[PDB]
């Protein structure tokens, strides 16, 4: 359950150095103490072509145990998996969950209101549902009221003018019926009443059972869910989830003006698209942040379309002007919710992309990447019906290639990495309270790491920045190894931070950057570096080695390459007329002056691309954007302008802080990298420059 | 509620309705609010003077007289002749701009802006914009030359407007419509330049249609709106003016999504950082199409019975209105009232009856538009019911571009070099908030950027026929420079010079030069270069504000800079005397004047008195000086006397504006709890203590003492500064240091032994001087030492020939043998030697500090000295700062020692003068803001000898009487508190360490 | 154990209340007056130390004409009635001194 | 109050004795009165006008015992009034060790251990324990000889040593803590007694 905490000052697991990333040679070494895997480097070194391929990304089953049948069991089989691989994790568990007590605890059980509708819902049980925001299990409730023929004293909450309840209450209870308590969560306080109402409804009619639609709200009485029985529903995954239900947003007519076919057409693929931007959930790969994928976003659209199509027939192709049909979703419909300008500029490149005159064409082209569980490539069903379009769609399952939103073989993987980290962080969550915690102090020595320009300006502040956050640091170094050694063991307001130390979180006040907690060691060398740059920038005028991401200010260090550049580019001159230039990974040009028009950056070095550039050009989808990231070694940069510079060649790759602009908007900068071919083929794959992975 | 039936627009004002209903005779009696209860800047209408029956012409809250097309006899039932009046409005609208565009070419143009009202003009330009912007394309027809002209068209009038607002005859009103007039022509400049940027194209194309358009169609009447699909109809209720603001491609965004919100019929949401004009854009769009927005106020008890009132004249007079502040409604009624107007609602549909807790039928205006501003987007969403959400578009919010409102500002200011003057400007303050030292008085805010360009369009309006350049550079680098630290000013002009290079500075009035000079030495103070260039920034800005202000670290004497400053005013006939408050020693509630929270009785406030003599004393100009800590708790009611409103609440406001006479000035050791929007509404004048450096004063009492002997000059910095430095960096004082403070010490010390030996005829020589020089210094040295520290001390110093006992052997050293007045020798408990000190400070009866034993040896070595006054009539009163000891304490402590002339002033019976004493003064409990305000008071009485009024509210002189003190406390430490440094330089300090092992073992043996 | 003990005195008059109430500085008295089982819930939640006092016998222990004794319950009052402390903070941090004078 | 005592302890000359425990405190006006009492040898402040011509009138014929020789100054009598209520007064606080602000109650009076001594506690040992339980056990009935006594005595020592080993343990194995006092011990001695008199009682009786 613990990936280490002492994994990188170690030596880098000496053996096996082949085809193996650095934090894998961190992670065996956090494995080997354990006890069925004690020799597991050596043996992992000497026979290694099975573990070879092991680390050649195979799936499972593709990933099927290297048969070391000596120490090979099942819960070893999920410490190699989980220590190895990130996608087998979850399989191998119900693995070895089917077999200690059968597949059927791993084994799916569908969700309906027929289990207990009052089969064991007692009189004086009451039943809630616990709706997840999209559907509402009503149906179900409102079916089993029409077969019992049951009263259905509906109530919208939300509102607590609704004393009349009460006396629905009463024929509900008294009286004995199935009630409806609907938008339940909207409300807060007249939950109360019902509660206290509740207690005391063991005294009436049999019949009287209880259908609360709510949403789980923390803030809510803890008795009147723990009287009932709770029933919570989850949306339908899936594109065709979306696809029929806006089908039923739509008016089935409205899904058949044949006077207007052509925008009935394109509402499929607008059906559709609303579909697919609703898709991506998975950034920063997918969005910046989330945003409310909604359907009113559809119905104004569709609306707005119509109207664009009445003007001039839809049968008249000159009439949408596809650079307005564009703009009406892009720039007001959707942008408006939106908020991030990438973000943004992603939705716009979906709106070109799918938006454009050659559009009308019979069964119009959607995915033809896609080879699905048919192999059917995407197509239009232009048959006027909202059945057959809906039918069309069932022939097609939800789940598809992720290559469809411009992704890559990768993100799957990523997918299932996200649900192992989000799990096993669950676990470390909930294990403690059966465990205990307290082992002595635990000693570590990195305490113990302790010409003018405006670059030894952003130096000295670098400086201080450390000094300030390293002594902040070693204070609880001491309130742990001198408290319960001291006497000093009677504050409790810093037990929390000691606490993630013995379980190897990173805690809160020590965010001397955006750091993620993976261990205390990895953030320990990060400072130790971040200090180390100070310590040779100190004794060197400027290293060569220059790593950018161990300082705590890149936009100073950046701005102070653009003074650099107006002391002696805009000599004479101002800071008006200056932009950024950009290097490339294999070093074009590094040092050559510093006067006008010279090389006044800095070796930048260790950017981050799950992309990777050989010949000056950019691949990507490949087997090496799908490891997780592809390091880049180093590069320049510089600042000069005063004449039009057009980045034709280069796109135009963001630059943000840490490895998801996804939980956190410090977007760096924007970079230019030499892609050999078109830039927006790469927006939909959106690869940022990363500062650096973990 | 039938009244408000009765007529829709009655149905906004609040119990207003029974004083409408009061008035039943007479529309000259309706005033404002009344007035301006519906009608967004009518204030009053004028009538048939003869008669006052027919209606001549209005006034408004903008202050305009503007004629009917007909004087309406509207005085039948009240709310009928609102609409009487109500028709004529847009009844003039209509007409005046028929015949505007008619006397486009019937009547000339430049005064066609002054000839008709602000909007009015600014209708008709975009009009004639309008119309050959499209007759630009007019077909896309091939030829340049129509644009072009057209390029020349907005730009020529641009300048030709730049000119109106340089010149200084217009009109508040006409330069408030000027000046609007100017952002909507770089607007018309930009749109019809992005034009040419673009491909011409056909008055169709949707690049155009894409943009606001106004087509005059009286083919009807009246003109219409094209906003991209759709079309609309200006309200015509008189707007006034309405200062508009800066128009941003967010701007253009918003406008198109707002405008399909219609098309869904749905309202609109405004989402992003709070403060960014949410609520602001609506207004001016719908000020732009002339709908009398109403906001409305949310998260309060949110009377949803008054907003289903409310909707009835919403529903009917298709007006508007914007919600702030939606998401922190009580989050019961937050889903209560959500859902009861979102019932409301569909009243929209055609309908004509909107729902609620009435149920009941009204009419549709489908003029009517919901919009709701409220806390910053979180997340992308907020703490609201999800139907609203659903009823609504969003519209995203970010923080404006300063660039463009530095341009039109500069543009509406007559710049031209505007644009690339902010394209330096913009980055100019964004380096200067990354590079430089940050600190609370480092601000470059929106205020900052405002109050500069205020200024600077004001300089050049009245410097004109001057290129920009120069006149923004002289501008910028004037005003900031003196509010900051010096290491940074050459980083300032450095990259002054990078965004401006081959420009200079500017001059000033040198004669204030020469009468500092004068009179500094004339009163025997030392002049300095650097301290007369900041005097020079003190008359600089004493000619823009009238409150300036003097951060920098004490000893610096602040106080006689503001002195000298004074002095020199007063040498050419401007008189400003001051007169020492300490806005924190006496006490705070008394500060200022407040209100109570029982019934808010007139409980005076200290400056209230004199804030009323600065209304009621005219004799001349003076000056109100205030030394101390500046919190935040008796200013936040301070600035309205020194930003733009110049009237001081004393406790509400009383009437007092800016004081021609007196001024108000701060020496606050350091100004760092003011937020940076109460920031730079004063003088920020930081001050180094370089310019008064440590040796300058000692060459002032060079001056003033006889130079005849000159004594500390022989070694003047070749003894004292190189082992000032040498301790201050290699070794560890136990305490702060304040080198003014320890110079102090020094020259004082020497000076205590230059009255024993000129008072007494006790004898005097020159290896004299050098002892007495060494032995003066050491203890002002190893006042902050140790016995392992006073060594180290020791062991540096041989490096002078001047005979000491450590001279003499090792294990004595120079304190162990004092000198004696006489011959100078070295004589072999302790007591003594502070004794003398003691003595020495008697001699100036100006006490020194001690640090060490508590109350171990110090109780019995003071008292000792303390016993010998005996015929001053000396009431010692022993006041002896305690586990809390209050300022009052110290108050009462010392009129015990004196009497208490006048209720009002405080000083000894007669003159007779006593000694004061204090055992520890550290020791008070400071407040949460870091300082014991029991001790500010002994600052305040030991300079300036008067007090304002900590007992009485009112706040009035109380004299200070002569006096003599000596007092200590314990050593700074975990747990101790400390001394403010301004106090600190009042005294002498010394440390009393761990006495003498062989004197204990002989005083005990 | 605050259900349990309230079904064991109900019957009995197990006046209940707590610290925070302000009934507390009456439901007090009379409950001791009459002999009603006191009840309080939140106790460290709701520390006070005026039941000390009490928790020490005001009216003083010893006494025949004032304290008269009991022998019927193993409490310190005149009459049939006793004090109880049910909490909901699972480890609460402790006085030695209301500990060594109220049991666990 | 103090002024009764004041002259009890001064214009009495009679030695007085004052006891100031850890409840009584309020506020750092008492405390400082303390302290007043701990250095300046008098509420400082608060000796008054009327404290002036109170002793002016009172303490002459008193001084006229041990100095017959006049000082006719209230100076020289009041300082010798002082050293007396120096010498009577003996101001005493005895405190928790553990008390919330008595630490800090220290920071706000630092003199408040510079002026006077302190003494530990470090409960009793074995031997307190024997001694105490041996009036108890001889107050007591018995089917056993003497030292039986001594044996009972011990197992008791015993028994609270295992109490507080247990303890130890206890905030070992969990990090929760328990409390073991005196009282408690006399407590556990006094219950035990009274309940082995009924079980003895009606044994016997059987």
């Amino acid at each position: 359950l613990k990936g280490g905490a002492a994994l990188d000052i170690n030596s880098v697991r000496k053996k096996p150095k082949d085809w193996i990333p650095d934090l894998v040679w961190l992670n065996i070494i956090a494995l080997s103490a354990m006890d069925a895997f004690r020799d597991i480097p050596d043996s992992v070194f000497r026979n290694d072509g099975l573990w070879r391929q092991w680390y050649d990304q195979e799936a499972p089953e593709m990933a099927k145990v290297p048969d070391y049948e000596d120490r090979l069991n099942k819960f070893e089989r999920m410490c190699v998996v989980k220590t190895f691989r990130e996608d087998r994790t979850l399989i191998a568990a119900a693995d070895y969950i089917a077999e200690a007590l059968g597949q059927r605890f791993v084994e799916s059980v569908p969700l309906n209101m027929e289990k207990r509708p009052g089969r064991r819902a007692m009189a004086k049980c009451p039943l809630i549902c616990l709706l997840s925001p999209g559907p509402d299990p009503t149906k179900l409730i409102e079916d089993l009221a029409k077969k019992k023929k049951i009263k259905t004293l509906g109530v919208s909450m939300g509102q607590g003018q609704e004393v009349i309840a009460r006396k629905h209450m009463a024929a509900a209870s008294l009286e004995g019926h199935w009630v409806l308590l609907q938008n339940t969560h909207l409300g807060l306080g007249y939950l109360t009443e019902v509660e206290t109402f509740l207690v005391k409804e063991e005294n009436v009619h049999e019949d009287f059972r209880l259908w609360i639609t709510a949403e789980p709200h923390p803030q809510f009485p803890i008795g009147l869910l723990q009287m009932g029985i709770k029933i919570t529903n989850e949306a339908p995954v899936g594109i065709k989830a979306g696809l029929r239900a806006s089908y039923q947003w739509v008016n089935q007519d409205m899904l058949d003006m044949v006077s207007r076919q052509e925008w009935r057409q394109l509402l499929f693929v607008m059906c559709f698209l609303h579909s697919v931007v609703q898709e991506p959930q998975f950034g920063p790969i997918g969005w910046n942040v989330p945003y409310e994928f909604n359907q009113s976003d559809l119905s104004a659209c569709v609306q707005f379309l119509q109207n664009h199509l009445s003007e001039m027939d839809a049968k008249k192709a000159p009439q949408p002007t596809w650079e307005t049909v564009r703009y009406m979703i892009s720039a007001i419909q959707y942008g408006s919710r939106i908020t991030d300008d990438f973000d943004k500029l992603l939705m716009d490149t979906f709106a070109e992309k799918y938006f454009l005159q050659p559009v009308l064409q019979p069964s119009y082209e959607l995915f033809k990447d896609t080879r699905s569980s048919d192999g059917f490539s995407y197509r239009v069903p232009d048959s006027t019906d909202i059945e057959t379009f809906g039918s069309y769609i069932e022939t097609l399952p939800g789940t598809e290639s992720p290559e469809i939103f411009g992704l890559h073989p990768n993100a799957d993987i990523t997918f299932r990495t996200l649900q192992v980290q989000e799990s096993i962080v669950t676990i470390l969550d909930t294990m403690p309270k059966g465990a205990g915690s307290g082992s002595g102090l635990s000693r570590e020595d990195v305490v113990d790491k302790i010409p003018t320009l405006p670059l030894t300006v952003h130096l000295r502040q670098e400086i201080d920045r450390l000094n300030i956050v390293t002594r902040l640091t070693t204070t609880t170094l001491k309130n742990l190894a001198l408290a319960i050694a001291g006497t000093i063991a009677a504050e409790r307001g810093l037990i929390d931070a000691l606490d993630a130390l013995f379980n190897a979180r990173i805690p809160q006040q020590w965010l001397s950057k955006s750091w993620e907690a993976s261990t205390l060691g990895n953030w320990f060398t990060g400072l130790l570096q971040r200090y180390d740059q100070l310590n040779k920038w100190l004794n060197l005028g400027r290293p060569k080695a220059y790593w950018m991401t161990g300082f705590f200010n890149p936009q100073g260090f950046l701005t102070a390459m653009k003074q650099e550049v107006n002391r002696k580019h805009r000599d004479k001159w101002a800071l008006d007329d200056v932009v950024m230039s950009s290097e490339v990974t294999h070093r074009p040009k590094d040092f050559e002056s510093l006067k006008e028009g010279a090389p006044e950056g800095v070796y930048v070095y260790g950017l981050y691309l799950d992309l990777r550039l050989d010949g000056r050009e950019n691949r990507l989808m490949d087997s090496d954007p799908k490891k997780l990231f592809n390091p880049l070694p180093v590069l320049h940069v510089d600042g000069v302008l005063a004449k039009d510079k057009k980045r034709s060649g280069l796109y135009e790759a963001p630059k943000p802080y840490r490895v998801k602009a996804r939980k956190g908007l410090n977007f760096i900068t924007t970079f230019s990298v030499r892609t050999e071919d078109d830039k927006s083929k790469w927006i939909l794959p959106g690869v940022g420059i990363l500062c650096s992975i973990d | 509620e039938q009244k408000r039936a009765e007529f829709p627009r009655f149905t906004c004002v609040g119990p207003h309705l029974l004083e409408i209903c009061r008035w039943a005779h007479d529309p000259p009696s309706v005033v404002p609010h009344f007035q301006s209860g519906l009608f967004d800047s009518l204030s009053n209408v004028t009538f048939d003077r003869i008669d006052k029956t027919r209606m001549t012409e209005m006034f408004s809250q903008q202050n305009e007289k503007v004629e009917f097309e007909r004087p309406v006899d509207a005085k039948g039932n009240i709310e009928v002749w609102l609409q009487r009046l109500v028709d004529g409005m847009e009844d003039t609208v209509k007409q005046i701009i028929k015949r505007a565009v008619r006397n486009v070419a019937e009547m000339p143009l430049e005064d066609f802006v002054f000839g008709h009202p602000a909007q009015v003009s600014l209708l008709g330009i975009q009009f004639q914009w309008t119309a050959e912007t499209q007759m630009a394309l007019s077909s896309a027809k091939v030829d340049k030359t129509i644009m072009n002209k057209n390029m020349k068209k907005v730009d020529a009038l641009l300048r030709d407007m730049v000119n109106i607002t340089v010149r200084l005859d217009l009109t508040k009103n006409q330069r408030t419509n000027l000046e609007t007039c100017i952002t909507v022509h770089m607007h018309q400049k930009e749109s019809t330049e992005d034009l040419v940027k673009k491909k011409i194209k056909d008055p169709t194309d949707f690049e155009w249609l894409k943009q606001v358009r106004f087509y005059w169609r009286d083919d009807k009447d009246t003109v219409i709106i094209s906003i991209c699909d759709v079309d609309f109809e200006y309200s015509f209720e008189y707007l006034g003016v309405k200062e508009r603001l800066v128009i941003t491609p967010l701007t253009d965004i918003c406008y198109i999504t707002l405008s399909q919100a219609l098309g869904m019929f749905l309202g609109g949401a405004p989402a992003g950082p709070a403060g960014t004009g949410k609520t602001e854009t609506t207004k001016d769009l719908g000020n732009t199409l002339g709908k009398y927005v109403v906001v409305f106020n949310c998260s309060d008890q949110f009377d949803y019975t008054y907003m289903g009132k409310i909707y009835k004249g919403l529903a009917q007079s298709g007006l508007w209105g914007c919600f702030d502040e939606f998401n922190r409604i009580n989050l019961d009624v937050l889903s209560v009232c959500a859902q009861q107007v979102y019932c409301i609602c569909r009243t929209r549909e055609r309908k004509k009856s909107f729902q609620f807790t009435d149920g009941t039928t009204v009419s549709l205006d489908p003029r009517v538009g919901f919009f709701i501003t409220m806390n910053p987007g979180y997340a992308g969403a907020q703490e609201l019911p999800e139907n609203l959400k659903a009823l609504f578009r969003g519209v995203t919010m970010m923080v404006p571009n300063r660039q463009i409102i530095m341009k039109v500002k500069l543009a509406a200011a007559g710049y031209q070099e505007n644009d690339i003057l902010s394209k330096k400007f913009f980055v100019l303050y964004g380096l200067c908030e990354q590079q430089l030292s940050k600190q609370a008085h480092y601000d470059f805010g929106l205020r900052n950027i405002l109050s500069v360009l205020r200024t600077a369009g004001a300089s050049k309006r009245q410097s004109p026929d001057k290129s920009e350049v120069f006149l923004m550079m002289r501008t910028v680098r004037d005003m900031n420079m003196s509010k900051f630290v010096a290491e940074d000013v050459p980083l300032f002009l450095s990259l002054i010079d990078d965004l401006f290079p081959g420009l200079k500075a500017d001059a000033t009035r040198p004669d204030v030069n020469k009468d500092a000079e004068k009179v500094v030495l004339e009163r025997g103070l030392q002049v300095h270069p650097t301290w007369m260039n900041k005097c020079i920034q003190l008359y600089e800005t004493y000619l823009v504000r009238h409150g300036i202000m003097l951060v920098g670290p004490s000893g610096s004497g602040k106080s006689a800079i503001c002195e000298c400053l004074a002095a020199a005013l007063t040498e050419l006939g401007t008189k400003h005397v001051i007169w020492r408050m300490n806005p924190k020693a006496i006490t705070a509630p008394q500060m200022f004047g407040r209100r109570d929270d029982t019934t808010g009785d007139w409980t005076d406030g200290i400056f209230a008195v004199l804030w009323r003599r600065a209304a009621k004393n005219k004799n001349q100009n003076t000056w109100i000086v205030l030394d101390g800590p500046v919190d935040a708790i008796w200013i936040e009611n301070l600035n309205t006397v020194l930003d733009d409103n110049k009237v001081l609440t004393l406790a509400n406001g009383d009437r007092i504006l800016m004081s021609a006479a007196m001024k108000a000035m701060f020496e606050p050791e350091n100004l760092n709890n003011a937020s940076p929007a109460t920031v730079s509404r004063a003088g920020i004048i930081y001050v180094s203590d370089v310019e008064l450096g440590w040796e300058p004063p000692v060459k002032s009492w060079l001056q003033k003492r006889d130079p005849t002997e000159a004594c500390w000059a022989r070694l003047f910095s070749k003894y004292i500064d190189r082992m000032l430095e040498f301790v201050r960096i290699s070794l560890k004082p136990v305490m702060y240091n304040e080198q003014v403070s320890i110079v102090g010490t020094v020259m004082t010390l020497l000076n205590g032994y230059l009255k024993s030996m000129k008072e007494a005829g006790t004898a005097m020589n020159d290896a004299k001087y050098e002892r007495v020089f060494l032995y003066c210094m050491t203890w002002s040295l190893g006042g902050l030492l140790e016995m392992k520290e006073r060594p180290l001390f020791d062991q540096e110093l041989r490096t002078f020939a001047h005979n000491m006992p450590p001279k003499e052997e090792d294990s004595d050293t120079i304190f162990e043998f004092l000198v004696n007045t006489t011959d100078a020798e070295w004589l072999h408990l302790d007591s003594v030697r502070y004794g003398a000190l003691l003595n020495l400070s008697y001699n100036v009866d100006k006490a020194t500090l001690l640090v060490g034993g508590p109350g171990t040896a110090k109780t019995n070595t003071i008292n000792q000295f303390i016993s010998k006054f005996n015929a001053e009539t000396t009431a010692n009163k022993t006041i002896t700062f305690s586990s809390l000891t209050t300022p009052g304490i110290f108050q009462m402590s010392i009129e015990g020692a004196v009497e208490k002339r006048q209720g009002r002033t405080f000083g000894p019976p007669g003159g007779k003068q006593m000694c004061i004493f204090v055992d520890d003064i550290s020791m008070p409990y400071i407040n949460e803001w870091g300082h014991q305000v029991t001790n500010e008071i002994v600052r305040q009485l030991l300079e300036q000898g008067g007090m304002y009024s900590l007992e009485k509210p009112i706040g009035d002189m109380k004299f200070i009487t002569d006096v003599r003190y000596v007092a200590a406390m314990n050593t700074p430490g975990g747990g101790k508190n400390d001394i403010p440094n301004r106090l600190k330089r009042q005294f002498a300090i010394f440390n009393v360490p761990l006495p003498s092992v062989a004197a204990i073992n002989g005083i005990f043996g | 154990g605050r259900e349990w003990i309230k079904n064991r005195e109900e019957a009995n008059q197990l006046k209940t209340t707590q610290l925070n109430d302000k009934l507390f500085r009456n439901h007090l008295e009379e409950c001791l007056a009459f002999g009603r089982p006191l009840l309080i819930e939140n106790i460290e939640e709701e520390l006070d130390p005026l039941l000390d006092p009490v928790l020490e016998r005001r009216l003083v222990k010893k006494g025949k004409t004032w304290v008269v004794p009991l022998a019927d319950k193993e409490v310190d009052f005149t009459e049939t009635f006793r004090l109880f402390c049910t909490t909901r903070l699972p480890n609460p941090h402790f006085t030695p001194e209301l500990s060594a004078k109220v049991t666990v | 109050h103090i002024k009764g005592l004041y002259k009890i302890a001064g214009f009495k000359g009679q030695p007085v004795y004052f006891i100031f425990t850890d409840a009584e405190v309020k506020d750092e006006g008492f405390l400082e009165y303390i302290n007043q009492i701990l250095m300046t040898g008098e509420v400082a402040g608060l000796l008054t006008k009327e404290d002036q011509d109170m002793i002016v009138n009172d303490i002459r014929p008193v001084m006229k015992h041990q100095a017959p020789g006049i000082l006719d100054t209230y100076d020289n009598l009041y300082n010798f009034f002082l050293n007396r209520v120096r010498d009577n007064l003996h101001v005493v606080l005895c405190f928790s060790p553990v008390g919330a602000k008595f630490a800090r109650r220290a920071q706000q009076f630092p003199g408040l251990i510079n002026g006077c001594t302190i003494d530990w506690f470090c409960p009793g040992p074995k031997k307190r324990l024997t001694s105490v339980s041996g009036k108890f056990i001889d107050k007591f009935t018995m089917a056993c000889p003497k030292e039986v006594k001594n044996q009972l005595e011990l197992l008791m020592g015993h028994a609270h040593v295992f109490v507080t080993a247990a303890c130890k343990e206890y905030f070992e194995k969990y990090r929760r803590y328990v409390y073991v006092t005196p009282k408690s011990y006399l407590s556990f001695l006094q219950g035990y007694k009274e309940l082995y008199a009924k079980k003895w009682s009606f044994t016997k009786e059987l």
